[PDB]
Parts: C-alpha cells; structure tokens; sequence
RNA sequence: CUCAC
DNA sequence: TATAATGGGGGATGCA
DNA sequence: TGCATCCGTGAGTG
C-alpha cells in the first residue's frame, strides 16, 4: 500500500511473493505459532508454557513469553520473557516495608546474636534495637513511606504585603509549589499513560521534590530561587542549628519590659 | 539518617537504597520463575535496567544493512550465534531472524500455458511427462526447427529456455517451445512464412529449471 | 546521583527511528486510533474507556487507575469484563482489537524514540523560572500531544511536527507555573511585550525610558499610567529569610495588649448605655449599628422586627442617641475613646 | 562593618 | 497545529 | 577512609 492509491503494488495475476533487500534484521529469541483458526490472546499478554495460544486450544506455547499477534505472517509470537515483579521508588519500598513480621524477625536476629565473629552480635544488636523499638513504640515501619504529606498552616509561613506595598512570603511556599507542579503533573501522566522513562523521571522529580521540603541541601545539590545561589529554608533548617527554632526561640526569647543603655 | 533505619531494617546499604529509591535498580518483588544469567532470579535482589529488560521484554537485536546489499538467510528463518545474515553482517545471538523493510518484492507469477514442438522420432524420448531439467530429447545431428504457420513472431525467452508466438493480426496461430539447447533464429516482430527455420536444436535439449 | 546525567543515559537507551521506522509506528498508531473509532461502533459503548482498556491490557498490571472523565472506575475486574467482551467477537470484528493493541503498543514506542528532541529543545528555555526538568517533563507532554495528532500522510517527519507542540507545552508551562503568584498567561504576554519593548527603547536612546515612551512605543490605548500598574502587577514577591528579612516585619494582624485593652474599655463603657437605656432601644441601634449581624439594617428591615414603621423606630433610634449624649459629659468616658 | 567582653 | 530539528553546562571528631 | 556535623553572647548601622 500507499499514500495515494496510485504507486500501489497491485498483483497482476497469479502467482507467490518474495522478499529482498531489507533496510536492517531484526533477530529475536522467540517462538513462533502459526494458526489456522481465531487466536484467542491478544498481542502484549503475557504467557507461561501450555497456555491455549490459537486454534480453539490446539496451538499453545512451549515457554514463559510476550504474545506478539502477527496477522500480516499469520502467526502468534512468542517472546521468552517471564511476568517478572520488579519495582523501583518508595512504592516497592513501602511494600517491603509492610511485609515485615517484626516478631519473627526479632526471632532471628536473636538466633543470630549467638554467632561468634564479633561483628554479627553487633549487627545483629544494631537491627534488633531498631525492631524492638518499632515492635515496642507500636509504630509501623512503613510510615517511613509518605502517601498524604502534611501541609503546615498558612501563617506559620505567611505571605503577607509589607510597608511599600510590596509582597513578602516564606521558602516553604516555593517548595510546596515545587511539589503540587510535579504530583498533578504525574496525575496527569499516569492518566494519559506515559511510557516507562517519563513516569519514572517524574517520580524521581517528586522525590526530589519531597527530599526538598523536609531537608533541603541534604542529599545532592540544594534547591534555589532563580537569580540567587540561596538554598530555600527547609523543614530541617527552621528546627536545626544556631539559627533553629529550639534555640532561637524556645531556650532564648526576646522580651518586654526591657530597655537598654550606656552604663 | 546514617544508619538508615529502613536500610537496616531490610538488610539494605546505602547505595541499594539510593539506588532503589531514586529509579536506578530495580528491586524483584516476585520473580515469578525468572533466571538471570544462569541463576534463577532471588527475591530482593537487584536488577539494572538492561537486567530487567532482558527478564521482562527478552532480548533482541537489529542488525544494519548495506543499501542494495541483500541478506543470506530469510524471513522466519531460525538463527545460530555468530552465523551471518549478509555478505558483512554477522549476528549476536539465536533466535528468529525477521526481515524489517524489504526494499524490493519479486513477484514469481505462475503461468499455465500450451505449445507444440516438432522433433525427428529416433531422437526424442517417449514421457508423459517432464520434470524440470529432464531431457526431452537427444538430437544426433543440426535439426532445425521450422514454422508450420505464416505471420509476425512474438519472442518471450526466459532465465534459460524460450517461447515463441506466430500470429496473424494479433490473434495467435501458433505456440512453439524452444527448450535448452534451441537456439532461436528469429527475432521480435519478424514476419515468417511457412517451412522457414525459427530455430536450431544441436546435442541434448532438456527442460529448463524454472 | 545526576538526575540530568541520569536521564540522559536512560534516554541514549531507545535508538533512533529510521524514516521507515517512523512511518511504520505512525500509521500503526492511527490505525490503531480508527480500529477503536470502529470497535465502539461494534461493541455500542465508549471509545475513550475502550481505549483505555487497550492501554491498560499494553502496559500491563503496574499502572490501573480511575481516569477522570471516564464514567467507570478502572478495577482489574471491570476491565477483566471488557476483555471478555472483546473476546466475545467474531473474527472480523475482533480483528480490531489486534490493531487497537498494536496502536498502542506502537505509540509507547514511537513516544519513546523521540524523547531526545525535547532536551535538544528545552535546553535553551533554561533560566525563566522552571528548571530543566521540569521543562523537560512538560515538553514530553506536548510530545504525547503531538503523537495523537500527528498525520503521516502530510510526508512530514515526525520531528517537525512535534517541536511545535513540544514549545507549546514549554512556552505554556513556564508562563504558568514560574511565578509565585501566578499570573494567566496572555498578562503574562503583555508583560513580556512590555519588557521587550523597553529594552529596545532603552537600546536605542542611550538611556532607560520613561512611562511615556513606553506608552508611546506600544501603540494605541496604552498610557503612562496602564504601564506604571501593568509594573505594579508584574512585581515578583520576595522572600522573608533573605539575609533576616522577615524579622523586621512587625505583625499587624493580632491586636496588641493596648489594642486588644481599649477594645476591651471601648465594650465595657458603652454596654453601660445597654443600661440607662432599656431592652429594645439599645437594640434597634444594634441592627441599624450592626452590633448583632455585623451589617446595617434599613429603619425599613428593622420595622419588621418590632411592628413598628420607619418613623416610629427613628424617634425610637434618636430617642436612643439624644439620651446617651446627655448620658455624655457627665460621665465623659467617651470622648478619648478615638 | 561597629561597640562590650 | 505540518521545511527540518532527536544526549547539559579549615579542623577535628564520631561512626560504617 | 568518606560522610556528616559541630564551631561564645548581647547590641548598632545601611
Ligand atoms: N550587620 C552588618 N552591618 C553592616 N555591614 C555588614 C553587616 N554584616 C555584614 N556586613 C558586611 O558584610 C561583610 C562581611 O559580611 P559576612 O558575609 O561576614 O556576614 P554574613 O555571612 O552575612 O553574616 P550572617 O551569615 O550572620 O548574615 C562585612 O565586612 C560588611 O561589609
């Protein structure tokens, strides 16, 4: 066929068809099903050994593969691959982290702090102290997973107009911006269904998003406010340090009824 | 937090989980009865991008070719590694080899037509039929071939053997075959009488292969 | 540990399509697009949430969810019931199904193998307020745009057609998302045609222009004073921990204690006139005051609360005040009171 | 940057 | 909405 | 041997 109907390769009369010359081969491990009949899988499926491929059931597959329909060769494909559960991001993470049976795992890191070796008591202690504090806190490892973020009231960060007329507001605002551009922009990406790249480098733009927002400057490179090499104030940097919210303003205020002069 | 307190909840270094975490290893949930180089494939292991395509969409390759140059092998033709596929392209591994864009498509159109040839009778072998490349006779001496119609000659040779067509107006009057080892004496659009020689036959003439 | 790097590599991963290649998953794609346009027509039902089906069945189980617009909600189990009425068709009608996934599972490719143009392109809208990959995440959304609207019949690489839609998702996405207070984006527009302006102006006299030769050289309808609010608006709010910044910034919200005192003198000193009054005038002056609802009613509302019309409650409202301003300068609390 | 230690 | 464009620009200490 | 974290107080001015 064609754009136009003319150009078209219209067979003149009886006869068989070659091929020769191909721009490129493509080579690939798989297994090929002809039929006769209607195949009943669909291209893209996934498939083990002895799965009803075409033929009403008389066709099937030999090993674990991908269902490539060829309707133009007339033959269902094939492709040894298996339907593998691997994951990435702190979606698997969270998983692995309700998994967990902190009993049974309290159970083995005892059996092991038996073991000789030096360093496997302390592992095993280390892990064990972990364990027993989440086993006796009553906390659940995978809320070191976050699904719903918090969001800190509104004049805790103000943006409020000050003398001239001008508008001031606080670092967190910019980064929970940062945050709502990249989740309902992956809301719409998982919707219109985007390839596995994009979906994955906008997760990993939320993470970073996140890993901004709670302590920013801590992993990598820290975020800033274009025109400046200001890293925004984080939840970690208002608390923390000489500047902190504890020792700025909870073990130090500063105070009326007081007045100051040359002595 | 050094340590990670997940980390070291799950048995996990620092680099596995920056690696997990920020989309540069897969992690296996279920391996569902995969095998990885040899090893069937653990619970939290991890696995690359190139480790988990291969587990989870096979492996694959297209090879270039030159343009013009055509390949060795052909459509839907299982492969060995290292066997080649062109005069300069060798393959990487096994599998089913398919054609992407075949630049040219030879069309082989079957034809099924009648003609009549005049032989001497000690010289040809009696066969209800002729395979291709059979001896349809054995001429011991320079026969010739002569017209037993008047009109135009339409030549039409082949890869090896020709026809011949004898018409008047455009309406056909005769249909000779000239086999291996007939060599014609006419050419296209030549006008031809009766008992005129169109063509030589010398030595053995057999069917040709096509 | 490069988000850049990193997605540079991950991109140098899917090859680059030949011509031939390119074709071949654009038309898969539109015959996909028509295969559905007919399935619907078959099946009688929604062409959008078979389509949808289709996606979910090519990309697996990893990715299931409700999509807004849609009137059934996604679950393995609906879509296990529309698969199964997908099979349920005879050969020439489930023949489409094929190309629907086909169509698919082409797109995903065909998005795939020209994810490097939109790097090649956002790389120069760097510094405008979003980052690169930001940029580059929304431009890869003007590429699905541009997939589901591409022709190949046009004989047009596909390349050409994309870069437009993929700017258009850039030039979009930075006028919408880059400022703090953000601002739509024809304003946005205006502001930019403001600033280009002005620079030329100010390249060409030797100086910076005026509010005037700005207004001049914009054309009709535009005064000094459109170009002096236009400014105002297009002002960028700054930070308060500018080295802070927001520590000189006095609250002016909460009451202070001497505010938050007279205030509290203020309804102290004047419910002693709820007093000498009575029940009912000190009442008719707290709806025409506001001193119960908070707004201001009419002689005429009012009426209809003691029976009374607008002349009987205004000699019972100047019975009220003419009382209390003898009730004045004899306990003269109120004066101060300013 | 300046004052006091 | 359609020439084509396809990979960036100090100073010491505790702990793994 | 690499990474992360600490490194005195109050006050004035632009
Ligand atoms: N309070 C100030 N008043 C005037 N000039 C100042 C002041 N603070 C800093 N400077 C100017 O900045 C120069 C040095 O500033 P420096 O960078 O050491 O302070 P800083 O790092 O801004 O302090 P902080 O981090 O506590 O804000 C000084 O030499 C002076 O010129």
């Amino acid at each position: 066929a064609a754009i136009d109907p003319e150009e078209e390769v219209i067979a003149e009369a009886e006869g068989v068809v070659h091929l020769h010359e191909p721009a490129s081969i493509l080579v690939v491990k798989a297994r090929v099903y002809p039929f006769e009949d209607d195949v009943e899988v669909s291209t893209g499926d996934r498939v083990a050994p002895g799965d009803v491929l075409a033929d009403g059931g008389k066709v099937k597959s030999d090993v674990y593969g991908r269902v490539e329909v060829d309707l133009v060769r007339n033959v269902v494909r094939v492709v040894e691959s298996y339907d593998i559960d691997a994951r990435m991001g702190a979606e698997a993470i969270q998983q692995l982290l309700k998994e967990l049976d902190l009993e049974a795992l309290e159970k083995e890191l005892l059996e092991e702090m038996k073991h000789p070796s030096r360093a496997r008591r302390a592992k095993a202690r280390k892990r064990l102290e972990v364990v027993r504090a989440f086993l006796d806190s009553g906390n659940r490892p995978e809320w070191m997973i976050l699904e719903a973020v918090p969001v800190l009231p509104p004049d805790l960060r103000p943006m409020v107009q000050v003398d001239g007329g001008r508008f001031a507001t606080s670092d967190l605002n910019d980064l929970y911006r940062r945050l709502i551009n990249r989740n309902n922009r992956l809301k719409k990406l998982l919707a219109q269904g985007a390839p596995e790249i994009i979906i994955r480098n906008e997760k990993r733009m939320l993470q970073e998003a996140v890993d901004a927002l709670l302590d920013n400057g801590r992993r990598g490179a820290p975020v800033t406010n274009p025109g400046s090499d200001r890293p925004l104030r984080s939840l970690t940097d208002i608390l923390s340090g000489k500047q902190g919210r504890f020792r700025q303003n909870l073990l130090g205020k500063r105070v009326d009824y007081s007045g100051r002069s040359v002595i | 937090d050094v340590p990670s307190k997940i980390g070291t909840l799950l048995d996990l270094s620092a680099t596995e989980l920056e690696q997990v975490l920020y989309f540069s290893k897969y992690i296996v949930l279920d391996p569902k009865g995969a095998i990885l180089n040899g090893v069937p494939v653990e619970k939290r292991q991890l696995l690359t991008d190139e480790e988990y395509r291969e587990l989870r969409y096979g492996k694959q390759e297209t090879y270039p070719l030159p343009p013009g140059v055509d390949a060795l092998v052909k459509d839907g033709e299982e492969v060995v590694k290292g066997q080649e596929l062109a005069p300069g392209v060798v393959s990487r591994l096994d599998g089913v080899a398919l054609y992407r864009f075949p630049r040219r498509v030879r069309v082989e159109y079957v034809k099924k037509e009648r003609a009549g040839l005049r032989l001497p009778l000690a010289a040809w072998v009696e066969k209800e039929a002729y395979k291709p490349g059979e001896i349809l006779a054995e001429l011991p001496e320079p026969y010739l071939f002569r017209a037993e119609e008047e009109g135009v000659v339409e030549l039409k040779e082949l890869e090896e053997g020709a026809f011949l067509v004898l018409r008047r107006e455009d309406e056909p009057v005769a249909t000779y075959f000239l086999p291996v080892g007939m060599t014609p004496l006419v050419v296209h659009g030549e006008i031809v009488e009766k008992g005129q020689p169109l063509a030589e036959a010398k030595g053995l003439l057999r069917m040709p292969r096509q | 540990s490069d988000p850049v790097r990193q997605y540079l590599h991950e991109i140098g991963q899917v090859p680059l399509l030949t011509l031939e290649e390119e074709v071949e998953l654009a038309r898969k794609v539109e015959e996909g697009m028509e295969a559905i346009k007919k399935l619907s027509e078959i099946t009688g039902l929604d062409p959008d949430l078979i389509r949808e089906v289709v996606r979910a069945k090519i990309l697996g189980s990893a990715r299931v969810r409700h999509i807004p617009g849609l009137k059934e909600t996604l679950d393995p189990k609906t879509v296990e019931e529309i698969d199964q009425k997908l099979k349920s068709l005879p050969k020439e009608h489930k023949r489409y199904l094929h190309i629907a996934r086909e169509g698919e599972a082409a797109r995903q490719h065909l998005i795939e193998a020209n994810l490097r143009l939109v790097v090649s392109i956002a790389k120069k809208y760097t510094g405008r307020g979003l980052s690169f990959l930001d940029l580059i995440q929304e431009g890869n959304q003007g590429l699905i745009r541009a997939v589901e609207k591409f022709e190949y019949k046009r004989r047009f690489k596909f390349s050409t057609y994309a870069t437009w839609w993929i700017r258009q998702a850039i030039n979009r996405a930075i006028a919408d998302q880059a400022r703090t207070i953000r601002i739509p984006v024809h304003m946005v527009e205006t502001i930019n045609k403001l600033s280009r302006t002005a620079r030329q102006l100010q390249q060409e006299l030797g100086r910076e222009p005026t509010y005037e030769e700005i207004a001049e050289a914009m054309g009709p309808g535009w005064d000094a004073k459109r170009v002096e609010e236009t400014l105002k608006i297009a002002q960028e709010p700054v930070s308060l921990e500018t080295p802070f910044y927001g520590d000189f910034i006095p609250d002016e919200h909460l009451p202070s204690p001497v505010d938050a005192a007279t205030q509290s003198l203020l309804s102290e000193e004047l419910e002693k006139a709820l007093s000498k009054l009575s029940e009912r005038e000190a009442m008719v002056l707290k709806l025409r005051k506001g001193l119960i609802d908070g707004r201001e009613h009419t002689l005429e509302e009012v009426g209809a609360f003691f029976g009374v019309t607008r002349e009987r409650i205004r000699q019972i409202e100047n019975k009220a005040l003419r009382k209390l301003k003898y009730h004045e300068s004899r306990t003269r609390k109120l004066r101060d009171f300013l």
